[PDB]
């Protein structure tokens, strides 16, 4: 299927899986980031045995399978779920080994130790792969992005990154990660549609209203105001249906289930909002590049696909920060794949080719040693 | 004989329900496709309204500045 | 018995046939609305390209101006 | 019959409606949450007309009225049965009308808000009361244990609800309600009796056979061990007299009604035990105040009634949490009444005589702008 000896882009999002070929420039295999286990036993004879559903073979059955999330605010809670959807990505659906090409993997910001050692080892010692390569997510966003400054907003699943980069120099010490992404909100709205009368406690609901969420909620330009207005309703309230049938009415929720982004008290946690976070690390950075950094802020992630987070980020930031210069936020088009897509102009580069690990250097060193190496 | 007509409308019967699921999830995407695309024109007509508000301000800007020069 | 299943049976096929012709009409309504919608937003994408260009040449122009100044 | 003008204590929980007035240390009307409706027409001419009865009028005959619930989970699905109880409270029993002392009612936690809009409207514009308030019931059950710190575990007849308190401080973030009570372990003994060989599947039989885990169910210390010594039973099973006659003979059954609390898998559902959701809700708490939540964990509700819950959780929790602090586990006596018990001691104090909703503001403000004023 594949003709060029070039490494297989898999970014293993929290949330969604995008795997493709370098020098794509879109994901061709985009599943959910989850694990259907059996939760009966069967007498019946001829199903399949498999004891391990992946990807779409889950989503298409949620009903008999317990949903377990492979990935939890960042840290890796099961390995034997990550063996699972290599293997699946690997021996499903791209039909290539990987023993013919390397692998340039994108993994989140500030990630524990013992999840980047997990991983290469099960890349080198299992699986028999000339290379692997580990990659920050906000370089490569920011390659995409087509620029060398600005700071990085990634919002995936269960963790939200800020990263500041000017002139293409990374900053490892501002870096701060925060645990608040669409789970979060996801539990959110669902505890307030719980308030609203509709109550449900199974998983399968939550990735639905995830979905009614995905393509439904929004962001408002004026909370207070839009609850005024919404008080009393006639378009501000919109009739759903659900793909099931049942006739679902969700009226303000909508532009108030992210506003917990920038009130985390509304989860009872003295962690900032997004905004406040990012412009506490703007003044963490240095005076003279503050302003390129309000000029050249970028967006990553999926989280990112709402209608009205610009506009809401322009008013935030005017009103947090002075009203004089010229603070331009911009938003690249489809930046949920642009990281990806980066790690496929990425794998291009001759010298890219050069700064690969190969095993056997990996095996004398060991893991540590590697860790070294790449920082 | 009615036996076999009745077979036969079954087959046909079947062969509809088919065609009609098939053209209600073409309905469902296109529906969808439709609804996200009339969202994202609208949104954008506020975005460049409000571009083209910034652009006056910055031009009377740059006039008054130009004044003073 | 039989002929009561197959007149009930021609009942539904007939209904199944209208649904999806109905189906169908409303697929050709949905994909030319989407379309239709996917050209606006495209023009608009444009556009406030366009406008972007001339709000960045305009304050760079008012930058210039107050450093004069 | 009452010559202090203080607040009625209604307290109308799921299965069993507690009334009385307050400064009283006991409901004195105490009756199941039942409505009996006639189900033939008869010919007969002389008995009563009466086409609703309630309490122990449909308690004494449910042979012939058709039982219909009051409250299923949490969710109000007939009002009409809510304004007959409410009626009958009043002018059956208490022999005192609502338009002389005011009213405390207790409601369950995270509750429908077309529920509290009705109750309101029912309270107000129909009966003429001077003033009214709803109350969340773990609040009045930690006033009645006399603490201010702990979790509190209240378990209905069709929700369990567990709160966390400390330092008397709410946290309306982490109250996660799950229906599953003794609705569902009625269910689960009437399906395993029904497999055992008696079979029914009437209402009157389900009530019998509630009243029966009642007196007799209990919760088991080991559960494999006593299934094995009960494989060989002797003493472990026992020879119950139904109140008709019939020699029922029930065995390790018992103990094995209740565990379905502990193992939800046993009615199909992904949702964790009590135990396992109570200890995934300390974790959401903070680590500072998590050991004083070990140390002043409290119950509430009828189904505690049981014998042997107290050991059971405590060697779950310790099987759970680490086994090196001190995790002692209180259940006031009495504890099912301590709720209503509550309501008295706070229907008494002059500030919470200040606390009150009366009618014309109401009335201006609508019954939504009392909800914001609530909470
Ligand atoms: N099309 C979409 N619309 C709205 N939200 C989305 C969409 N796709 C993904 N998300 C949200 O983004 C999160 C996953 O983002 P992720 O795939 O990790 O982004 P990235 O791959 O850029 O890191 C999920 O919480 C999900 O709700
Ligand atoms: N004396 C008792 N012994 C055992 N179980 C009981 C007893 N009284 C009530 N229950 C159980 O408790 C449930 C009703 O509890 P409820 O009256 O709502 O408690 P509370 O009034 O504290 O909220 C029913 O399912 C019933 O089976
Ligand atoms: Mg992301
Ligand atoms: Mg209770």
């Amino acid at each position: 299927d594949e003709d060029e000896t070039t490494a297989l882009v898999c970014d293993n999002g929290s949330g969604l899986v995008k795997a493709g070929f370098a020098g794509d420039d879109a994901p061709r295999a985009v599943f959910p980031s989850i694990v259907g286990r059996p939760r009966h036993q069967g007498v019946m004879v001829g199903m399949g045995q498999k004891d391990s559903y992946v990807g779409d073979e889950a989503q298409s059955k949620r009903g008999i399978l317990t949903l377990k999330y492979p990935i939890e605010h960042g840290i890796i809670t099961n390995w034997d779920d990550m063996e699972k959807i290599w293997h699946h990505t690997f021996y499903n659906e791209l039909r290539v080994a990987p023993e013919e090409h390397p692998t340039l993997l994108t993994e989140a910001p500030l990630n524990p130790k013992a999840n980047r050692e997990k991983m290469t080892q099960i890349m080198f010692e299992t699986f028999n792969v000339p290379a692997m390569y580990v990659a920050i997510q906000a370089v490569l966003s920011l390659y995409a992005s087509g620029r060398t400054t600005g700071i990085v907003l990634d919002s995936g699943d269960g963790v939200t990154h800020n990263v500041p980069i000017y002139e293409g120099y990374a900053l490892p010490h501002a870096i701060m990660r925060l645990d608040l992404a669409g789970r979060d909100l996801t539990d959110y709205l669902m505890k307030i549609l719980t308030e609203r009368g509709y109550s449900f406690v199974t998983t399968a609901e939550r990735e639905i209203v995830r979905d009614i969420k995905e393509k439904l909620c929004y962001v408002a330009l004026d909370f207070e105001n839009e609850m005024a207005t919404a008080a009393s309703s006639s378009s501000l309230e919109k009739s759903y249906e659900l793909p099931d049938g049942q006739v679902i009415t969700i009226g303000n929720e909508r532009f108030r289930c992210p506003e917990t982004l920038f009130q985390p008290s509304f989860i009872g946690m003295e962690s900032a909002g997004i905004h406040e976070t990012t412009y506490n690390s703007i003044m963490k950075c240095d005076i003279d590049i503050r302003k390129d950094l309000y000029a050249n802020n970028v967006m990553s992630g999926g989280t990112t696909m709402y209608p009205g987070i610009a506009d809401r980020m322009q008013k935030e930031i005017t009103a947090l920060a002075p009203s004089t210069m010229k603070i331009k936020i911009i938003a690249p088009p489809e930046r949920k794949y642009s990281v990806w897509i980066g790690g496929s102009i990425l794998a291009s580069l001759s010298t890219f080719q050069q700064m690969w690990i190969t095993k056997q250097e990996y095996d004398e060193a060991g893991p540590s040693i590697v860790h070294r190496k790449c920082f | 004989s009615l036996q076999k007509k009745l077979k036969g409308t079954e087959d046909e019967l079947d062969k509809y329900s088919e065609a009609l699921k098939d053209a209600q999830e073409k309905l469902e995407l296109a529906e969808k496709k439709a609804t996200d695309a009339e969202a994202d024109v609208a949104s954008l007509n506020r975005r460049i309204q409000l571009v083209e508000e910034e652009l006056d301000r910055a031009q009377e800007r740059l006039a008054t500045a130009l004044q003073k020069l």
